């Protein structure tokens, strides 16, 4: 058969869609498939380059769970009754930093309220075993990462979650409150789901325009990319969220529909919120305290990176000969390496050669400080296929950091050869 | 449709050819008559448009 | 937003004797003025 | 001319310096001409266009600068925030309301919306 | 599936009710109706200026609207124009009482 990204994966139960379809959820030109990773959204038809955007999914407001960002707290689907004990817990949270906690509490209530889509949908959400969030990680996994700072942050976060459970789920609490989170692991699952699956958007319901934090069903099955096919839009009149294909992009059958979770952020943040890391994060930083600087403009020219500093892209028409070396990481490189660009005077070739070596020296030092080499790491990963999901994540963070340092060495060298035609 | 002599005679043509009808700028006769009648009782009415871009004042006829 | 701006005005005023003249005066190729009608004749 | 004849497609930086120089000297048309070629050889012209416009203002040839921007805008080329601001301020100080409003309207259509700074400048010519 | 809805569906398409449904979808994406009327009018003018002789039994406003729907995934005929499969012959007119 045809090779497509979707082919490898298997179709999900008919019931994922049905539960939604009876309520007014509609999907157009899309499927849904499952695999070891979890659910993902794929295409089932070909769309030619288009003049304006096309809707792939429409999700109504009632299915969702939502809280406002600012102080008067307004919950739009409005599940919570007036006078219920849960509001006191939600009200006593710092307005600025903790929204994760507020969202967790709401989700737990939803599981206890009858005829709420969530009672049915939660069955499809990730379990304690299958979620990659690091809130659910042991001392050992935290150790494997090999980073002191990421590790520390995670522990402070794990403690913040426990403290809340102890303070509010004490002995005297009314049973309505107790049933919602009897054990402390349940609170943690909820915070894990809130952090990993939350979306922030501005919504207009009626005449009120507010900014909110929301948990939305069926749109959480999209995956991250830094070169994204689709986006999220609020249609006010029918009170719905629309997921839409970007204008001008050809999409072929079997392809993966993707969205971008946060923009401009490094791999450390992705791990704290989502437990995912990318080999190519265009925005990652490798730090050199070394004095030397290569000239900027030339860097761009050899590797055909065009654009303003904020937005760098590889022009591929200029690169008639099919190239592949230039990717997210070479772009990442441009931003990080210290550079000198002055006036229009051209760089002296010998003068720069000194710089390349001194810079590479720092890279060798960096790679060495770590306990294991890149090839060693692959081996550990390959050794055990079934393992705690958090552990595979930690090892993969390491492989990725190292691999970017290595790519830079390879790249700085190619500069040398091409400076002199 | 009513009382703009120049404009009226054009629309019959655009339609037979198949073209588009432009939006009129001059005044209808009805307005022109009022001015003439007033100028008969010794009063003057003028219409001016002031350009936003350069501030010039132009007197429409 | 910056509004699209249109300014139009209408001005009404009483007129001087010199104006009423200019409303109705022309000078011919002979160089002779025309415009005042003296006789009451119609057709 | 020689390199072109040799057949090599020129490196991007070279074209750029040319624009910078041509710009100082008010050679607007000639500078514009270089840009067209840059396009034919498959290059992104946004970075360069900004350079020509910027310099012309420092070199005291505003009338052409405005003309270069407007042509560019029609094409769809987007602009930096700093450039928009320079042109609106400078024009208002000399006295040109016409050019200024056309530029403000274009900032808006592209996406950036006005702030009190832009209005205050416009009002100076208006009062 | 309700068992006997065939005629009603033939009629909705034939009658021109499809157009009415479409106008409504499209206005669910817009805050000001007045602006949308102005946008559609402009597109129609561009179309007639560029190819004048196509139009006359095919209307430009209809073409702009069908083109919008087809771009978004619903198959509509061009200019919502449908032939009469069963007309007796040339110079024959249906009596739509």
């Amino acid at each position: 058969p045809h090779d497509t990204p979707a082919s490898q994966l298997e179709l999900a139960d008919p019931d994922f869609y049905k539960i939604g379809y009876v309520r007014s959820f509609r999907a157009y030109g899309i499927e849904f498939r499952e695999g070891p990773d979890g659910y993902g959204v794929f295409a089932s038809r070909d769309v030619e380059p288009l003049r304006r955007a096309r809707v792939i999914m429409e999700i109504p407001l009632e299915l969702m769970l939502t809280i406002s960002k600012k102080l008067p707290w307004m919950f739009f689907p409005d599940i919570i009754p007036v006078g219920h004990p849960i509001f006191d817990i939600i009200n006593s949270t710092n307005p600025e930093t903790d929204s994760d906690l507020r969202l967790a509490c709401l989700l737990l209530y939803a599981f206890d309220c009858k005829d709420n889509f969530w009672q049915l949908y939660g069955d499809f959400l990730p379990s304690d075993d299958e979620c990659t969030s690091f809130l659910l990680a042991t001392e050992e996994d935290l150790l494997e990462l090999q980073d002191e700072k990421l590790a520390s942050t995670m522990r402070e976060q794990q403690q913040r979650a426990l403290e809340f459970w102890e303070k509010n789920w004490h002995s005297a609490v009314p049973l309505k409150i107790k049933r919602l989170a009897r054990d402390p692991e349940r609170f943690i699952w909820a915070m894990c789901i809130a952090q990993s699956r939350s979306i922030n958007l501005q919504m207009r319901i009626g005449a009120l325009v507010q900014d909110a934090n929301l948990l939305v069903p069926y749109a959480d099955m999209m995956n991250h990319s830094f070169q994204p096919n689709c986006f999220f839009h609020w249609r006010f009149k029918d009170r719905m969220l629309e997921v839409m294909i970007n204008a001008g992009q050809r999409i072929r059958k079997g392809d993966e529909m993707t969205v971008d979770y946060m923009a401009g952020q490094k791999n450390n943040f992705f791990m704290q919120r989502y437990g995912f890391s990318s080999p190519v994060n265009p925005w990652d930083v490798i730090h050199f305290t070394g004095d030397a600087k290569i000239h900027l403009d030339t860097f761009l020219s050899v590797f055909n990176i065009s654009g303003l500093p904020g937005e760098y892209y590889h022009n591929s028409r200029l690169s008639n000969d099919g190239d592949s070396f230039v990717d997210g990481a070479i772009i990442a490189a441009a931003r990080t390496l210290p550079t000198w660009s002055d006036g229009d005077l051209p760089p002296i070739p010998s003068l720069e050669r000194k710089a390349v070596k001194e810079l590479q020296e720092e890279c060798h030092q960096m790679l060495a400080e770590f306990p294991t080499t890149s090839d060693e790491d692959q081996k550990i990963l390959d050794s055990m296929p079934d393992c705690r999901r958090t552990l595979e994540a930690a090892i993969k963070y390491r492989l990725h950091r190292k691999l970017l340092i290595e790519k830079v060495i390879q790249a700085l060298d190619i500069y040398q050869d091409r400076i002199l035609f | 449709k009513s009382d703009h002599i120049r404009a009226r005679q054009e629309v019959l043509g655009t339609t037979i050819i198949g073209g588009t009808i432009p939006n009129p700028e001059d005044a209808p006769e009805s307005f022109r008559l009022l001015v003439r009648e007033l100028r008969s009782l010794a009063l003057e009415l003028n219409h001016f448009l002031v350009s936003e871009k350069n501030f010039q004042i132009n007197r429409k006829e | 937003m910056i509004d699209r701006y249109k300014h139009q005005q209408l001005r009404i005023g009483s007129v001087s004797p010199q104006q009423i003249s200019a409303w109705a005066t022309k000078i011919l190729p002979n160089g002779e003025i025309v415009g005042e009608v003296t006789k009451p004749y119609t057709f | 001319r020689r390199e072109l004849s040799e057949g090599l497609r020129p490196l991007h930086e070279t074209f750029l310096a040319l624009v910078r120089l041509f710009g100082a000297k008010g050679l607007a048309t000639r500078g514009l001409e270089i840009l067209a070629a840059m396009e034919k050889l498959k290059y992104d012209i946004r970075q360069a266009w900004l350079v020509l416009v910027e310099e012309l203002v420092r070199s005291n040839h505003l009338e052409d600068a405005n003309k270069v921007f407007l042509k560019g805008a029609e094409g769809g080329l987007r602009a930096t925030d700093e450039i928009y601001d320079l042109l609106i301020e400078q024009d208002c100080k000399v006295g040109d309301h016409s050019n200024a409003l056309t530029i403000a309207y274009e900032m808006e259509a592209a996406g950036r919306m006005a702030t009190t700074f832009h209005f205050n400048c416009l009002l100076s010519v208006q009062a | 599936r309700i068992p006997f809805l065939e005629e009603q569906v033939r009629k909705i398409r034939d009658g021109g009710k499809l157009l009415t449904m479409d106008i409504h979808r499209l206005l669910l994406n817009e805050d000001n109706r007045f602006d949308f009327v102005n946008e559609i009018a402009a597109e129609a003018k561009q179309y007639v200026e560029n190819n004048r002789d196509e139009y006359g039994a095919k209307k430009a406003i209809l073409h702009v609207l069908s083109n919008r729907m087809n771009d978004a995934g619903v198959y509509r005929a061009e200019a919502y124009m449908e032939s009469d499969p069963f007309k007796p012959g040339p110079g024959y007119l249906k009596d739509e009482l």
